[PDB]
């Protein structure tokens, strides 16, 4: 004849939660930049014998 | 009528170039016996991806 209560009440839990982040950088770009590929000597030949 | 016309061209090169590159990934987890863990310390891209 016994019966069950509607729930049972649980134990309660807090949750903490901590996210930490820290970025840095650096850029550096100095100096002179020259040309690598530059034009070269020509030499042509034409004549007609005949 | 005999006869030629030719000629030659050049180009000079002097390219002189060097790289290096270093990177050190030290990701640490802690999970317990029987479970699993997943991390991910990155970002994500859109793809087109349809059927």
């Amino acid at each position: 004849l016994a019966t069950p209560s509607p729930f049972d009440m649980e134990k309660m839990v807090w949750l903490d939660v901590n996210i930490l982040e820290i970025r840095k950088s650096v850029l550096e770009n100095f100096g002179v930049d020259w040309s690598k590929q530059i034009p070269g000597p020509f030499a042509a030949f034409g004549k007609d014998f005949v | 009528n005999f006869g030629i016309i030719t000629g030659v061209l050049s180009t000079i090169n002097f390219a002189l170039s060097n790289g290096d590159a270093y990177l050190i990934a030290n990701p640490q987890l802690s999970a317990r016996s029987g479970g699993r863990t997943d991390f991910l310390a990155g970002g994500q891209v859109p793809i087109l991806q349809a059927l």
